[PDB]
């Protein structure tokens, strides 16, 4: 008898430990490389902020009316998602970023912040709906009427709930030290925020600022965390962005970043900004940056995993 | 699958196979217990390959707003460094399993030549080229006896040993 | 959209479990925000109804923790844990994802 | 371990033996070389692997008194991207060394077959179960002489060539 194996005429050339490019009757795929243009999320909560930044869903510009208080287990930002109305920072941009990336949505509860002697409304051109005014959960502290000593006032809020808030502020600096006195009067302002866990203080700085969005002076945004049976107290001679509603964390989620519209056509499992990578492949050669549970990134273009033998043909 | 010129391009069914040529005429059957086997490892060793991670990773880096220049080469650098890990854990796994894969189909085919000459004793023997020279004449019985592994050899012998 | 409740008056001792059923002709869930619009209202007699819980799962800072909503699409839960004298009230549930407020038919509970 | 139908189990001392079944009755017995040889490759092989790092890793994150959170995450993004490098190189590593240990197992009985059929040219012959057929008889002294690797085969090559 004559004993012998199986070949094709045009099979698969892969790579080996003794030689590379070696001829073999059938490979299969390593590294994926087929990208889905979409972010296709079937079977999990998604919120697709658009025009709205992540940060702006904890202060509220105009832009994130429609995502204030959400709740999803899929966060998706885009680039053109802006954080604030009136020109403005927020201090470790990052770390709240990333806190809000796990959050599972945010609830708002509110202060009971009562002000006497000093007029809340806060009003600015940038942030425009209907005229005149400011953010959803943040109250400009102006003054009476007009240049008139801010009141130096302590205001202290206890976390009473069982998870931790996520308590927010601003600083404004104005566009001079004259629009400062309009809005709050003369002298030196200080603010000190304290915690069990926060002792930060600061100064506000009057002083004049490129025209970002129409306006010259600039919001610092401060943030912390308040840990349960927790109590935070502003004491602020003025100057002050006062917070109304203070923000808590849901549950555990994952935020992306991409820039590609939202559908539910796939039980798919990481996202970048290219799109959705479903695949059940090891690897991945798509994006470095796509996070959650899926093929992991590689150098190399395509890799070729030998299915069948070293065919010769006949 | 060195000792033979080439590999058969008629073998559709079956990974490993066998040919006769004798006087009944020419077949070319294909063996299964071999090629069964030798898919069973391979698509075993696919499934232990073709596995989904477990572990979830979050944004680390945010790619509108950039972060922090000395944390985001730290950032940078930390991701850079695990790719070429990564890649080179890729490229060393898929090359020695390629290798293994190889050596599979070697080891599977070496096996079934070599199990093809247990039950042959003296009634066949080697070419050097895969094939073996029967030394009996059956009409295509003992060709399946030898494909199905129930061929006796003992009732072979005396007519195998002079010639 | 009509909005229904759960049966009349519950007999029901202290320190139970209570359970208010509310139901929804449509479907008040999601809108991109996936937080499933309804409000739950409990009214002393005398007193305006204060509100207890908002889009069926924020549980409202002047509220105890014993006021537990579970949510879905259209089915909707109040329950307490311990019902004592402090919670005998009549309960309302609102929806508020379309634009006609139709409030529920009320649920007295009763020690 | 490919051709054997199942191995045995009332061998304890060794791990590679022989059994008789000859005129003088029914015995096993342990070969002492291969199996020595393969208990060293694979003790070696657990030295070599089973060791503790020289690497004195320090404390970078706080258990009790939680960092900064861009640093922190930072840090756990970088642990767990160490611990899937790990978890991967230790399922990789288990893999392959499981692989060649049964490989180097069934190296080392076919190096012992083959090194049994090279000591008997033509007195016995392979029946495909792993057993050899002896042509001769003798009681118990040719045996142990396969054994202590003393087989001399050039005397009994006379009456092993008819039969
Ligand atoms: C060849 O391998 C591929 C894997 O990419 C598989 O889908 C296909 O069925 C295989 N073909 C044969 C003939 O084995
Ligand atoms: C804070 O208060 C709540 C209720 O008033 C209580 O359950 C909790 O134990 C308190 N925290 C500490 C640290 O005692
Ligand atoms: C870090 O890498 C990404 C690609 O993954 C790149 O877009 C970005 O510019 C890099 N950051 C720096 C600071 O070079
Ligand atoms: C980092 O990982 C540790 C356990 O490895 C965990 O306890 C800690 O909460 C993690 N840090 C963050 C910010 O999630």
């Amino acid at each position: 008898i004559c004993l012998g194996h199986h070949a094709v005429s045009n099979g698969t050339k892969v790579n080996t430990l003794t030689e590379r490019g070696v001829e073999v009757v059938n490979a299969t795929e390593t590294v994926e490389r087929t990208n889905v243009p979409r972010i296709c999320s079937k079977g999990k909560r998604t919120v697709d902020l658009g025009q709205c930044g992540l940060l702006g869903t904890i202060t509220g510009p105009p832009q994130c009316d429609q995502f204030l208080e959400f709740s999803a287990d899929l966060i998706i930002e885009r680039r053109e998602g802006s954080d604030v109305c009136y020109p403005g920072k927020f201090v470790n941009e990052e770390a709240l970023r990333q806190i809000l990336r796990e959050s599972g949505g945010i609830d708002k509860e509110t202060m009971g912040f009562t002000y006497s002697g000093i007029r809340t409304n806060g009003a600015t051109s940038a942030c425009r709906r209907s005229g005149s005014s400011f953010y959803a959960e943040m109250k400009w502290l102006l003054s009476n009427t007009d240049n008139a000593a801010f009141p130096q006032m302590t205001k202290s809020y206890k976390n009473t709930r069982r998870d931790p808030a996520l308590i927010v502020w601003g600083i404004h600096h104005s566009g001079s030290t004259t629009e400062q006195t309009k809005l709050y009067g003369s002298g030196s302002k200080l603010i000190t925020v304290g915690s069990s866990n926060y002792q930060q203080s600061f100064v506000p700085s009057p002083g004049a600022r490129p025209q970002v969005n129409g306006q010259s002076g600039r919001i610092d945004f401060h943030w912390l965390i308040l840990n349960p049976n927790d109590t935070v107290t502003f004491s602020f001679n003025g100057a002050f962005i006062a917070p109304d509603r203070a923000s808590f964390l849901r549950g555990k989620s994952m935020g992306i970043q991409s820039g590609v519209q939202v559908d539910a056509n796939c039980e798919g499992d990481c996202y970048h900004s290219g799109g959705t990578i479903i695949s059940n492949l090891p690897f991945q050669n798509i994006n470095s940056r796509a996070v959650g549970k899926c093929p992991r990134y590689v150098k190399q273009e395509s890799l070729m995993l030998a299915t069948g033998m070293k065919n010769v043909p006949e | 699958a060195g000792f033979i010129e080439n590999g058969w391009e008629g073998l559709i069914d079956g990974w490993y196979g066998f040919r006769h040529q004798n006087a009944q005429g020419e077949g070319t059957a294909a063996d299964y217990k071999s090629t069964q086997s030798a898919i069973d490892q391979i698509t075993g060793k696919l499934n232990r390959l073709i596995e989904k991670t477990n572990q979830q990773f979050e944004l680390i880096d945010n790619e509108f707003t950039e972060v922090e220049k000395q944390i985001g080469n730290v950032i940078n650098w930390t991701r850079d460094s695990m790719t070429e890990v990564w890649s080179y854990n890729a490229e060393l796994l898929v090359a020695m399993e390629n290798q293994h894969t190889i050596d599979l189909a070697d080891s599977e085919m070496n096996k079934l030549y070599e199990r093809v000459r247990r039950q042959l004793r003296e009634n066949a023997e080697e070419d050097g080229t895969g094939c073996f020279e029967i030394f009996h004449k059956c009409d295509d019985d003992c060709m399946a006896s030898i494909r199905n592994n129930t061929y006796d050899h003992s009732k072979y012998r005396e007519e195998a040993m002079q010639n | 959209i009509v909005m229904t409740q759960s049966p009349d008056s519950l007999a029901v001792s202290l320190g139970e479990r209570a359970t208010i059923n509310c139901k929804s002709s449509q479907s008040v869930l999601s809108g991109s925000i996936n937080m499933n619009y309804l409000a739950w209202y409990q009214q002393k007699p005398g007193q305006p109804p204060k509100l207890l819980i908002y889009w069926a799962s924020t549980r409202e800072s002047g509220v105890p923790d014993r006021f537990t909503g579970s949510g879905s699409g259209t089915d909707f839960t109040l329950t307490v844990s311990s019902l004592q004298a402090e919670d005998v009230a009549v309960y309302y549930c609102q929806q508020y994802y379309s634009t006609p407020l139709t409030f529920g038919g009320g649920t007295k509970v009763e020690i």
